[PDB]
RNA sequence: AAACUUUCAACAACGGAUCUCUUGGUUCUCGCAUCGAUGAAGAACGCAGCGAAAUGCGAUACGUAAUGUGAAUUGCAGAAUUCCGUGAAUCAUCGAAUCUUUGAACGCACAUUGCGCCCCUUGGUAUUCCAGGGGGCAUGCCUGUUUGAGCGUCAUUU
RNA sequence: CUAUCUAGCGAAACCACAGCCAAGGGAACGGGCUUGGCAGAAUCAGCGGGGAAAGAAGACCCUGUUGAGCUUGACUCUAGU
RNA sequence: GCUUGUGACGGCCCGUGAAAAUCCACAGGAAGGAAUAGUUUUCAUGCCAGGUCGUACUGAUAACCGCAGCAGGUCUCCAAG
RNA sequence: CGUGGAGGUCAGUGACGAAGCCUAGACCGUAAGGUCGGGUCGAACGGCCUCUAGUGCAGAUCUUGGUGGUAGUAGCAAAUAUUCAAAUGAGAACUUUGAAGACUGAAGUGGGGAAAGGUUCCACGUCAACAGCAGUUGGACGUGGGUUAGUCGAUCCUAAGAGAUGGGGAAGCUCCGUUUCAAAGGCCUGAUUUUAUGCAGGCCACCAUCGAAAGGGAAUCCGGUUAAGAUUCCGGAACCUGGAUAUGGAUUCUUCACGGUAACGUAACUGAAUGUGGAGACGUCGGCGCGAGCCCUGGGAGGAGUUAUCUUUUCUUCUUAAC
RNA sequence: GUCGAAUUUGGGUAUAGGGGCGAAAGACUAAUCGAACCAUCUAGUAGCUGGUUCCUGCCGAAGUUUCCCUCAGGAUAGCAG
RNA sequence: AUAUUGGCGAGAGACCGAUAGCGAACAAGUACAGUGAUGGAAAGAUGAAAAGAACUUUGAAAAGAGAGUGAAAAAGUACGUGAAAUUGUUGAAAGGGAAGGGCAUUUGAUCAGA
């Protein structure tokens, strides 16, 4: 809203920091059934609902 | 099968009185020693409109008999009462329009 | 931040989110033996705190940065 | 290889405070270096050394306070035994072994005897 | 109206984040969380809501003290040190 | 006669059945009794050389201490190979600590990272203003302490 | 501006199997059955006769010892007073 | 002239059109006050400090809601010839 | 007859290939089915005697998943509209630049904001997916950068209202009520300074708290600066609040100022309790007056355009913040 | 149609399901209204509709009697194995 | 002595074998939907070992063709097997307003038995 509470900004900061693809050195680990970031969010597809 | 309007009025959600603009409750002075035994003189400072009320109110200022200060009272103005008029309230006040007896 | 250090005599620090301007000023003074003219603070979009610490005209933020290890 | 708690334990609190200050300065300069140098794992060692020095300092302080409070009742609650809350509320061994004078007399007089059947 | 045109007037949050559970179920005007019941002392739950109980019950977090209570019991709530 | 349509076969597709797997579930039995104001369960936010999660953890932050084992960790990097050693480890064990902001949640509030008060201490001449550090201030109830109230009331002076 | 034709892109409804008629009989109005008429690949734009076309377990009517909204000196109760 | 601010007025009401924080002034005269000197931080100048959180951008025929980059919906300011 | 599992047995089959699957190839059975060959495949499985059942599918507008015909079909037609060249690139109707033609036409298709979103902002790289054509472009993808305040907001106040406490109700979760049937008080100071407190002099209480990013409200402007921040940064110039404070000035010998008839004036020019008053603080419409910005316009000092002809001409700069 | 007042509208706030709210249409109460939404009781009951999965062999019906708040059902006798 | 769909620790089964079994064998009460109470999935398998295809060549590239690794690439991370629906190619055959079917035989193809 550009006049946001610190709580909202903090959740926004966490979302920005976790908005990234899978680290590519994962998928080299020994067993590693993890293929991709299945929790990837985008502002155009799914709303954070705060 | 439904609760009717006169029944709904008792809950007082949207049926409470719109009291924002009102001047205050219109009351005589508290019945005290001065009015029980003699009289007390106040002065009419304002005759003012009260929202939701037809009759105008008179703001009458008396001296506090026990503490040095003024006590404003909200009377309902009687016809002929004017600002600057001395109102007398008590057992010994005179039979004059605006006096409290 | 490097442009600010070189041009505006302003050291740019990441500081604790619990620290206020008084704590930042006194910490910079203690850690770097430098007088602080002003501290401006913002909370970055990544949730950390960035402090623009403008030093007094006596000190040169570029040499302070050189001393503390980033040129 | 980082600091060792058993070596720290032989040092006075002044030396430990000084070592903590030096380790903090070292960590600050190491995270300055990390901004240029990529993949600098040496900072983990200094972080663990700071943790170890703080651990030993707190150990010494808490031991000194335990010595201060030795023997007298009313120790500080974080120095008292942390059993469960119900266990700390439970009757002590002295209580729940308290018996009336009547009960003591009668169970002294007639305890459970040892007896076998021998035919 | 009442469909697509009326959906355009949805910009005022009835609920915001709850301090206790973080679920965005704290009714702004009622000042009450519809999920955990904050600020009531008890945590809202119902036996008709077995799935919700399962969602929010003990063990759904990290348990942070209780995960060690069992080992401490096993060792008898000892208090000293292992004495090399 | 082609094309086209249809049927079948082979190979290729589509799709993920079947078969065989199984660190999962389900049911039965046996043993045990241990959450929390010494702050629980739950929540938020952070923490790794390179992690978004799961898991672990709390500014001592995938951990500190202690003990045991005895040479790893491993995806890369780095370190190390004294490793015949108070000593590797994303090991096990775990009795000592740390344990952000919270939460029954406790100075007052909380759609605010809002606003006080007390003590010690430090700096700015500084009991009074501002700031930093440390320690505190919820409610009900119980035992006790101290200070009190009531012609409720006793005695003495009167 | 479409429709139309092209390059690119590219759904859905619906679909027992399908698709030329006439009469017959038939669940008394057939695309199939019987008897006839006939009948030649593959198709394009239109069209609204038919597919008793599609859309929906008919909302009318009836049945159910299936309800619900409403009413009333129906039966049985009840807050209040 | 337009937009806007404002002043003095006028019309209207069985409508007469918030509250509190906060600031000032007055009444009063408590108290405190001068003579090798007392008084005065509502006069002037001079010294120090002012924490915390928000702050980018869109605000819509593509940044909100409507399953979407949906001809829908969604409050307001400025406004040239 | 067949299927999953179970007891027994055939010292059954099997990596020299179990199971599964495919096979207009063969055999047996009326049939349910059984057997064999070939191909594929890779780790188990079968005959018989018995035991047992979550044991046999074509349907249930069956369930889940997958796939068709329809069909390269319906269609991708509102919002006037695009065109030329160059550059880039493997590739250009759609990207970039230039040129042209248009539109929104200030109640905008402009410049900002509130709610909401949450990084969409900006740069670099970059086109598998997405942008119902395309794509070298993008609100996409990948990596980073970016939001600076004593003065703008929140913070403070109260509004409708919400809501602890004291009490009362309720089995109870809890409900009522908000100053009420309460012993609900701190801030001042003579003295005490055995210490500025306790005792001990004296003055004021019908009461938590929450509730507005549009109400009320202490105080900041101009210029410049970024890829992206600006009333926040830089430069300059102010202001307010809280505090500390020393000079100058003022006042006093008639101690707490003088002047003016007066309205009142000023650089000041003591003032506790208590009280009173004012501001905060207020509707709407109408015409009239005034200001500011804009519009129009004259001269002049500059720059640009037109100039076959005419046009002392058409357009444009000439500004001044808070304090 | 209306367009300066029974006006339009933002935000805040109150009213919650046999309840609210209604200038009254059984309207509106988050695409839900002649009783919202969510979960549970609940796999609610159904004389009613649909379906009900291998082969072969042998035998092989009834739509009638009586009774029923029975007439789309059951009991009973009959027919069948 | 009795209870125990919770907690902790154990042992089992004529149980289920990824549409089954808990909703969840997997970063499952997750992703996601809803204002909210709540609702709530899908998703396991290369190979013994990545030995995860060096190198050449065509292509802007994706990729292709080779080469190679491997027991196998008829195992290439779009990975065990790899059904059917549906589809391409090749081969065969038939075809005047459906197709399919029964009895019988011709023709073509194919095949067991002595
Ligand atoms: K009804
Ligand atoms: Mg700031
Ligand atoms: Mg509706
Ligand atoms: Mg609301
Ligand atoms: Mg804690
Ligand atoms: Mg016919
Ligand atoms: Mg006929
Ligand atoms: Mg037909
Ligand atoms: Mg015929
Ligand atoms: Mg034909
Ligand atoms: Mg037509
Ligand atoms: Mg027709
Ligand atoms: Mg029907
Ligand atoms: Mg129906
Ligand atoms: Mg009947
Ligand atoms: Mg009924
Ligand atoms: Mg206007
Ligand atoms: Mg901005
Ligand atoms: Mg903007
Ligand atoms: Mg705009
Ligand atoms: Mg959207
Ligand atoms: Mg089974
Ligand atoms: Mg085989
Ligand atoms: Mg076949
Ligand atoms: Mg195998
Ligand atoms: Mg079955
Ligand atoms: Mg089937
Ligand atoms: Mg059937
Ligand atoms: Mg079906
Ligand atoms: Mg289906
Ligand atoms: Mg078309
Ligand atoms: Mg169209
Ligand atoms: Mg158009
Ligand atoms: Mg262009
Ligand atoms: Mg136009
Ligand atoms: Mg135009
Ligand atoms: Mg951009
Ligand atoms: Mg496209
Ligand atoms: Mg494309
Ligand atoms: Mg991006
Ligand atoms: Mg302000
Ligand atoms: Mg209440
Ligand atoms: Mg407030
Ligand atoms: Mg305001
Ligand atoms: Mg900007
Ligand atoms: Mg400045
Ligand atoms: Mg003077
Ligand atoms: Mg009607
Ligand atoms: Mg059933
Ligand atoms: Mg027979
Ligand atoms: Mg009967
Ligand atoms: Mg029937
Ligand atoms: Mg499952
Ligand atoms: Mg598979
Ligand atoms: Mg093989
Ligand atoms: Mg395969
Ligand atoms: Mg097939
Ligand atoms: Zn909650």
């Amino acid at each position: 809203a550009a006049q946001k509470s610190f709580r909202i900004k903090q959740k926004m900061a966490k979302a920005k920091k976790q908005n990234r693809p899978l680290p590519q050195w994962i998928r080299l680990r020994t067993n590693n059934t993890i293929r991709y970031n299945a929790k990837r969010r985008n502002w155009r597809r799914t709303k954070m609902n705060i | 099968g439904r609760v009717i309007r006169n029944q709904r009025k008792g809950a007082g959600s949207i049926f409470t009185s719109h009291t924002r603009l009102r001047q205050g409750a219109a009351k005589l002075r508290t019945l005290d020693y001065a009015e029980r035994h003699g009289y007390i003189r106040g002065i009419v400072k304002q005759i003012v409109h009260d929202s939701g009320r037809g009759a105008p109110l008179a703001k009458v200022v008396f001296r506090d008999p026990y503490k040095y200060r003024l006590r404003e009272e909200i009377f309902i103005a009687n016809e002929g009462v004017h600002t600057g008029q001395f109102i007398y309230a008590g057992k010994k006040a005179s039979l004059n329009v605006g006096n409290v007896l | 931040a490097m442009k600010k250090v070189e041009d505006g005599n302003i050291l740019v620090f990441q500081v604790s989110m619990k620290a206020n301007k008084y704590q930042i000023k006194k910490a910079v003074k203690e850690l770097y033996e430098v007088d602080v003219l002003k501290v401006n603070t913002l909370v970055r979009p990544n949730g950390t705190k960035k402090a623009y610490v403008r030093l007094t005209a006596d000190y040169d933020a570029l040499d302070i940065a050189n001393r503390i290890g980033y040129i | 290889a980082g600091v060792k708690a058993y070596e720290l334990r032989t040092k006075s609190k002044e030396q430990l405070a000084s070592q903590l200050v030096d380790l903090k300065k070292e960590l600050a300069e190491l995270k300055v270096q990390k901004l240029s140098r990529p993949s600098l794992p040496k900072i983990k060692t200094v972080r663990k050394s700071i943790a170890c020095v703080l651990t030993v300092i707190n150990e010494q302080q808490r031991e000194a306070v335990r010595q201060l409070y030795k023997g007298k009742k009313y120790q500080p609650k974080d120095l008292r035994a942390k059993k469960t809350r119900a266990l700390r509320r439970a009757l002590t061994k002295f209580e729940a072994s308290q018996v009336t004078e009547k009960q003591r007399k009668k169970q002294i007089a007639f305890p459970q005897r040892k007896y076998a059947i021998k035919a | 109206g009442k469909g697509t045109p009326s959906f355009g007037k949805r910009h005022n949050k009835s609920h915001t984040l709850c301090n206790r559970c973080g679920r965005r179920s704290f009714h702004v005007q009622k000042k009450t969380c519809s999920s955990c019941g904050y600020p009531a002392a008890k945590t809202r739950s119902y036996n008709w809501g077995a799935k919700a109980k399962r969602r929010h019950t003990t063990g759904t977090g990290r348990m942070r003290y209780l995960k060690h209570v069992s080992r401490r019991f096993k060792n008898g709530f000892q208090t000293g040190s292992a004495s090399k």
